């Protein structure tokens, strides 16, 4: 997250760091359930080197505020059972970028491991709302990622304006969040990670997941996130959550 | 496994035109993009590149106007035209396939991880000739018990490359083929040679291998103490 | 416009590091890359993204980057490494590559064999003559090489070429041609190149007589 600050510990318990075997956090995802984890399919593509699509090759971290301290109290280690796919994702546009996770084991809950709720299809979240984006990614375009989980706070935008500055880019699962001046977006290593909302009455849902974006924090360039209300019934009918 | 195969090496005229392609061999460009850079002895140069299934061509500014990059997924070929060719534009010319287009923040044409063999293009009004080669004798004077030279001088071709084998590839230890040199007649010549023992010079036989491709000259020239 | 150090040498088992210099337009607002190029060979992909390795890239290699600068390591550097080696990093709009840094592998110093080659009876007959100055597996590169012909020095009528360093031994090998006309070659009798290197206490001749 470029433009942020770090997370107070326990702020985000339903944040997850997905390490990749032998090379530490790769992406984000988001604790649904005991036994589920909400993230971006892209993170779950094979590539020339690893087969990311392949479930034993993941370690899920829950409760986790500090790369450097994955043994703290509270850190939850969970290897994963399977990796639902959207069937319908599409490699060259990330449409349908969303993923399902299983844990082998469940997780326990407690004072930094708790789910976030899903949106109901209906759930609207307006254009100029203020939500947060969180993870590990580069704090800095051009930089690195960050030791303490980083929390930015950006604004949805309208999506015929999404379109249009993302040209021939944009899909009804997308969403733009952030500004039209930069300055504060995700950024590499945040992918599968939660936007998170906070409504009126304080409740916490889960608005979509980070997914891709033309650089990070550049002007007129907002990063890209599937919307997660469309997806409510696609959860439900897999997961049973 | 991905490669990527690139179009023969030409000879072009000062001024002229050439058009490279670059055929995925897998036949599709999937979500990748090509990029184009040259080695013309000075370092390497980037020229531009494109995303082949969502193509509009990104170019470097040194090559803005000159340079027309464009791909077809459907033959899955990527291709960069040069224009109005320079002398200086004599250079090895590449296509690379970069990483996934969408996968990283920081974009693509910094990730070429795939590449092809690379293009020879040698601008230059020279005609395509091939190689005199001509023994260089190991030295009467040899030591006895020790260490004996022998070579074959290539001569008088043009364009580059050309290739030397020794007894048909069986002979590669203390070879060295040295870098040809760019003669004021515009054509090149280059010397390889062997160290091998001299007490071998009275029963082995020595036979160099030349093969000059864009002229279809093949030369085999035996290296005798005489 | 990328400033790299046109060489780097250091001796087998060494950590070595490369510079890239750069300015707010390309590092200071982006992420380098770096590749290598093995003689004869197509670049390769080392670092992406200031320090991530892609499969099949030796562990030796490692990037970092800071402020307007960036470098890569090599650590326990090998004879094999002996290579050009180039950063890239965006600039506004477009991509730019560093001028390039050489690796040299630094060997103890290894003398020249020196042999000399007279023109071929076949060359003599087809009209032309080449005198063939030979420097076998030596180090470091830099040699001297005078052809004497009746023992006058010459000037203006030779070339030489140099091979890669060696990816084993880490020596080079050097050819000086002498080129006169068939004519011109028949009109001395002594034919002489003397080298100077400093593997050679004094400098050695090699010559021959004409016929
Ligand atoms: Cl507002
Ligand atoms: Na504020
Ligand atoms: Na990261
Ligand atoms: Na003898
Ligand atoms: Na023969
Ligand atoms: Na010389």
């Amino acid at each position: 997250v470029v433009g942020g600050t770090d997370a107070d510990e326990g702020e985000w318990p339903w944040q997850v760091s997905l390490h990749a075997l032998g090379q530490g956090h790769i992406c984000g995802a988001s604790l649904i359930s005991p036994n589920w984890l909400v993230s971006a399919a892209h993170c779950y593509i094979d590539d020339r080197g690893f087969r990311y699509s392949d479930p034993t090759q993941w370690t899920a971290f829950l409760g986790l505020h500090d790369q450097s301290q994955r043994s703290a109290p509270g850190v939850q280690e969970r290897r994963l059972k399977r990796i639902i796919s959207h069937p319908f994702f599409n490699d060259f546009t990330f449409d349908y970028d969303i993923a399902l996770l299983e844990l082998e084991k469940p997780a326990e809950y407690s004072s930094m491991v708790r789910p976030i709720s899903l949106p109901d299809a209906s759930h609207v979240f307006p254009a100029g709302k203020a939500i947060w984006v969180t993870g590990w990614g580069h704090t800095q375009y051009g930089g690195t990622g960050a030791l303490i989980l980083q929390k930015g706070e950006i604004r949805v935008i309208n999506q015929t304006t999404c379109e249009n500055l993302l040209p021939q880019q944009i899909t009804p699962r997308m969403m733009c969040v952030g500004f039209l001046s930069g300055g504060v977006d995700s950024c590499q290593g945040d992918s599968g990670g939660p936007l998170s909302s906070v409504e009126a009455d304080g409740r916490i849902f889960q608005a979509g997941v980070v997914s891709w974006g033309d650089g990070c924090a550049q002007r007129n360039k907002p990063g890209v996130y599937t919307r997660l209300p469309l997806f409510r019934d696609w959860i439900k009918e897999n997961t049973g959550v | 496994e991905v490669q990527l195969v690139q179009s023969g090496a030409e000879v072009k005229k000062p001024g002229s035109s050439v058009k490279v392609s670059c055929k995925a061999s897998g036949g599709t460009f999937s979500s990748y993009a090509i990029s184009w850079v040259r080695q013309a002895g000075q370092g390497l140069e980037w020229m531009g590149g494109i995303i082949p299934i969502f193509g509009t061509a990104n170019y470097a500014q040194k090559f803005q106007g000159r340079v027309t990059i464009t791909a077809d997924e459907s033959t899955s070929t990527a291709y960069m035209e040069l224009s109005s060719l320079r002398s200086e534009d004599t250079a090895v010319y590449y296509c690379a396939r970069t990483f996934h287009i969408r996968r990283y923040r920081s974009g693509y044409y910094d990730k070429m991880d795939h590449w092809g063999q690379g293009t020879l293009v040698t601008v230059s009004s020279a005609s395509t000739k091939g190689p005199s080669v001509f023994p260089l004798a190991p030295s009467s004077k040899s030591t006895s018990g020790g260490t004996a030279a022998l070579g074959c001088l290539v001569k008088d071709y043009f364009p580059e490359p050309v290739t030397v084998s020794w007894n048909s590839g069986a002979l590669t230890s203390g070879v060295h083929t040295f870098p040809a040199v760019l003669e004021s007649s515009g054509l090149y010549s280059l010397s390889s040679v062997v160290t091998v023992p001299s007490s071998s010079l009275g029963t082995q036989t020595y036979i160099c291998n030349v093969n000059h491709k864009p002229s279809n000259t093949k030369v085999d020239k035996k290296v005798e103490p005489k | 416009v990328l400033t790299q150090p046109p060489s780097v040498s250091g001796a087998p088992g060494q950590r070595v590091t490369i510079s890239c210099s750069g300015s707010s337009s390309n590092i200071g607002s982006n992420y380098v890359s770096w590749y290598q190029q093995k003689p004869g060979t197509a670049p390769k992909l080392l670092i992406y993204d200031n320090n991530q390795r892609p499969s099949g890239v030796p562990d030796r290699f490692s990037g970092s980057k800071s402020g307007t600068s960036a470098v890569l390591a090599i650590t326990g550097l090998q004879s094999e490494d002996e290579a050009d080696y180039y950063c890239q990093s965006r600039d506004i709009s477009q991509y730019v590559f560093g001028g390039g840094t050489k690796l040299t592998v630094l060997r103890t110093v290894a003398a020249p064999s020196v042999f000399i080659f007279p023109p071929s009876d076949e060359q003599l007959k087809s009209g032309t003559a080449s005198v063939v100055c030979l420097l076998n597996n030596f180090y470091p590169r830099e040699a001297k090489v005078q052809w004497k012909v009746d023992n006058a020095l010459q000037s203006g009528n030779s070339q030489e070429s140099v091979t890669e360093q060696d990816s084993k031994d880490s020596t080079y090998s050097l050819s000086s041609t002498l080129t006169l006309s068939k004519a011109d070659y028949e009109k001395h009798k002594v034919y002489a190149c003397e080298v100077t290197h400093q593997g050679l206490s004094s400098p050695v001749t090699k010559s021959f007589n004409r016929g």
